[PDB]
């Protein structure tokens, strides 16, 4: 009708966002080399 | 009864007409001829 009382209450509430975060790269980087070549084809009906 | 080495074997198919691989042809050459020697020996011995 007109009142509120005191009583105790609380809510929860979340999130779902993202963020961007920064790092040190250093200067030598992963020794990354390159063998070879490896290939794979095949042909089975209309094109390869 | 052997899959790795039929693998290995069966993986380079070539990739678009490049050099021979004179290396590994000749190892496989060596492997190849090795294990056969002593394998047609032994189909021999046991049909003898």
């Amino acid at each position: 009708t007109g009142f509120h009382p005191g009583i105790a209450f609380t809510v929860v509430r979340q999130d779902r966002f993202a963020t961007e975060q920064l790092l040190y790269a250093e200067r030598a980087s992963e020794s990354y080399f390159v063998g070879q070549i490896q290939v794979h084809h095949h042909d089975a009906i209309g094109g390869v | 009864a052997i899959a790795s080495e039929a693998l290995s074997l069966l993986s380079n198919t070539y990739v678009d007409g490049t050099e021979i691989d004179s290396s590994l042809r000749i190892r496989a050459i060596q492997q190849m001829a090795r294990n056969l020697r002593t394998v047609l020996d032994s189909f021999e011995r046991g049909t003898a």
